[PDB]
Order: structure tokens, then C-alpha cells, then sequence
């Protein structure tokens, strides 16, 4: 059970790393408000073409 | 009869001790079985991860 | 991922608390259970030797009752003629 | 009670047999002639003793 | 689609960890040991 808890801690670190990658990748696709050049110009649909 | 009582004091509890040993070792080996099963889950997710 | 972690966590505390869904009437005769100790005590008080066939408790005790009715009538045979 | 306990003993015998095959794949037919003879000797010795626990 | 694949894998992991909890929490025996069980009718016939 001690080794089991240590390896569940390892897999919990893996899950936290997965959540870290997910949060890292959110900001490219939550980037819908490109009304300025200051913000990283990620997607064209986040702009206004007018 | 006195030393028969002395022997029966262990005769009553020997089956309980064997049951405790068997149940505790089964619930101890299911920890290792769980560890293997969700190691399998770990490596099922980890390569796609 | 958090639900998977919660599944692992809820698997952790369920380990300390192996009960098989088998017929319990025979299983309660096993001396490891406290009901087994109760049945062996019933065998002690019914004249059955310890560790014997627990299923012969009812045939023996009724036979004891068959012995019981095999006594009191003789009591009358020792009383009314008395 | 005798009929009930006979049905109960059948159920427990089947459960313990299935436990035997699922644990160590053990059946009464696997033992040899001397093993089956020792098993039957303990069986009818316990019949003569009308006991439930086969511990020494 | 690439994220949905891992969503499917994690949902599979969650359900295979769901299916293990109910087996260890089965109230088969439903102090019950002190009292005479009505299912154990042998003891009831003995008392009668």
C-alpha cells in the first residue's frame, strides 16, 4: 500500500502535468478577442475584418 | 480437564487466527492487484499522453 | 483528469474496509464468526460434543425432548402409584 | 430443517468447488489413486466422527 | 478530434474505476450476529 500510494502520487503528478498542458493550450483557443495587435495574433476568426 | 481448558483456549482461537491471516493476506494482495491494474491504466493513458 | 484522480482517491480509502455473497446459514456455523461460537455454545448446552455436526443440533435436541417426554410420564409412574 | 440443510450443503459444496477451480484449479479427479483414497479415508473418518472441522 | 480521443480514453478510465467500487461495498450480510436471522430458518426451527 505504501508503494501503491507513492505510485498514485506519481500518476497524480502526471495528471497535474496533463492539466498543465491543457491550461497551456486553452489560451490559444480562448483567444477570441483579437481587437488589438498587442495580443498574440493567433487565429484569424478572433479578429474583426471590417 | 484444567490443561484441556488450556488447550481449548488455543483450539477456539486457531481457526480465528487462520481466518484473520487469510482475509488480511487477500486484502493485502488485492492492493498489489490494484497497483498492477491501474499501472495498466497508467500505461494505457501514458503513451497517448 | 481530476475525475480520474478522484477515482484513484476513492479507491484508496476503500481498501481497509472481502465479504462474499454466499449462503449465510452454513457460514454462521463456522467458528470464526461469533455466530459459530454461539452455535458451539448451543452444542455445549445441548450435550453435543464440541466441533461435532452442527446440523444435527435440531434432531438431537428434539430427541432430548423425546427423552424429556420419556421421563415425566415415568415420574407419574413413580408418583400416582406412590 | 434436514431438507433445508441438504440444499445448503449442496450450495456450499458447489461454491467451494468453484472457488477451488478459480483459485488453484483443483478438482477431486486430479488427485491420484492414493490421494483419492486418503481423501475418502478422511471423508468417512469424519463421517464416523460426525464432525465439521478437519483440522488435527 | 485529437482532444476528443483523450476524452474517450479518460472516460474509459473513469468507468473502469467506477466499476470496481461497487464490488467492495456490497452489504451481503445486511448486532446481526447476536440476533437470530430469519433467513437462517434452521435456528428458528431449533427455537420453535
Amino acid at each position: 500500500q505504501g508503494i501503491l500510494n507513492a505510485m498514485i502520487t506519481k500518476i497524480s503528478n502526471e495528471l497535474q502535468a496533463l492539466t498543465d498542458e491543457v491550461t497551456q493550450l486553452m489560451m490559444f483557443f480562448r483567444h477570441s478577442n483579437l481587437g488589438q495587435g498587442t495580443n498574440p495574433l493567433v487565429f484569424l476568426s478572433q479578429f474583426s475584418l471590417e | 480437564e484444567l490443561m484441556e481448558r488450556d488447550t481449548e483456549a488455543q483450539d477456539t482461537a486457531m481457526e480465528q487466527a487462520r481466518q484473520h491471516t487469510q482475509d488480511t493476506q487477500r486484502r493485502a494482495l488485492l492492493l498489489r492487484a490494484q497497483a498492477g491494474a491501474m499501472r495498466r491504466q497508467q500505461h494505457t493513458l501514458r503513451d497517448p499522453m | 483528469s481530476r475525475e480520474l484522480l478522484r477515482c484513484l482517491e476513492e479507491e484508496v480509502r476503500h481498501l481497509p474496509h472481502p465479504l462474499p455473497t454466499v449462503l449465510p446459514s452454513i457460514h454462521q456455523l463456522h467458528p470464526a464468526s461469533p455466530r459459530g461460537s454461539s452455535f458451539i455454545a448451543l452444542s455445549h448446552k445441548l450435550g453435543l460434543p464440541p466441533g461435532k455436526a452442527s446440523e444435527l443440533l435440531l434432531p438431537a435436541a428434539a430427541s432430548l425432548r423425546q427423552d424429556l417426554l420419556l421421563l415425566q410420564d415415568q415420574r407419574s409412574l413413580w408418583c400416582w402409584d406412590l | 430443517d434436514l431438507k433445508q440443510k441438504a440444499s445448503e450443503y449442496e450450495s456450499e459444496a458447489k461454491y467451494l468447488q468453484d472457488l477451488l477451480m478459480e483459485s488453484v484449479n483443483f478438482s477431486p479427479a486430479n488427485l491420484s489413486s492414493t490421494g483419492s483414497r486418503y481423501l475418502n479415508a478422511l471423508v468417512d473418518s469424519a463421517v464416523a466422527l460426525e464432525t465439521k472441522d478437519t483440522s488435527l | 478530434r485529437q482532444l476528443e480521443n483523450l476524452v474517450q480514453e479518460l472516460s474509459q478510465s473513469n468507468m473502469m474505476l467506477y466499476k470496481q467500487l461497487e464490488m467492495l461495498t456490497d452489504p451481503s450480510v445486511s448486532n446481526p450476529r447476536n440476533t437470530i436471522d430469519t433467513k437462517d430458518y434452521s435456528t428458528h426451527r431449533l427455537y420453535q
